[PDB]
């Protein structure tokens, strides 16, 4: 999954 | 075309511009590496104009090696890396 930063 | 970067990614304030997937322990954004990979890149955001690529892994952030690190561990790396956020990237 992708975590936006 | 094997290639390894610094990148620099300068903010004032708020996010770098990027999402990234993978991680130890995690679903893996390759099925042949678990490490952290960018998954997305804002358009023209900071990283953007830094060079960032999308499918580039993140081998360190201002000197701290993500090897080992799990999905979180990254992310709390990248949020709390500063106004000036060095990565050294691996691009194919």
């Amino acid at each position: 999954y992708s975590t936006a930063v | 075309e094997e290639e390894e970067l610094t990148l620099t990614i300068l903010r004032q304030t708020g996010g770098l511009g990027i999402s990234i997937a993978g991680g130890k322990g995690s679903t893996p954004y390759k099925g042949d590496d678990e490490g952290i990979f960018i998954s997305r890149v804002s358009e023209e955001g900071p990283a953007a104009r830094a060079g960032v690529r999308v499918g580039d892994k993140l081998l360190e952030v201002n000197g701290v090696a993500l090897q080992g690190a799990e999905h979180h561990e990254a992310v709390e790396a990248l949020r709390g890396a500063g106004t000036a956020v060095q990565m050294r990237v691996w691009r194919e």
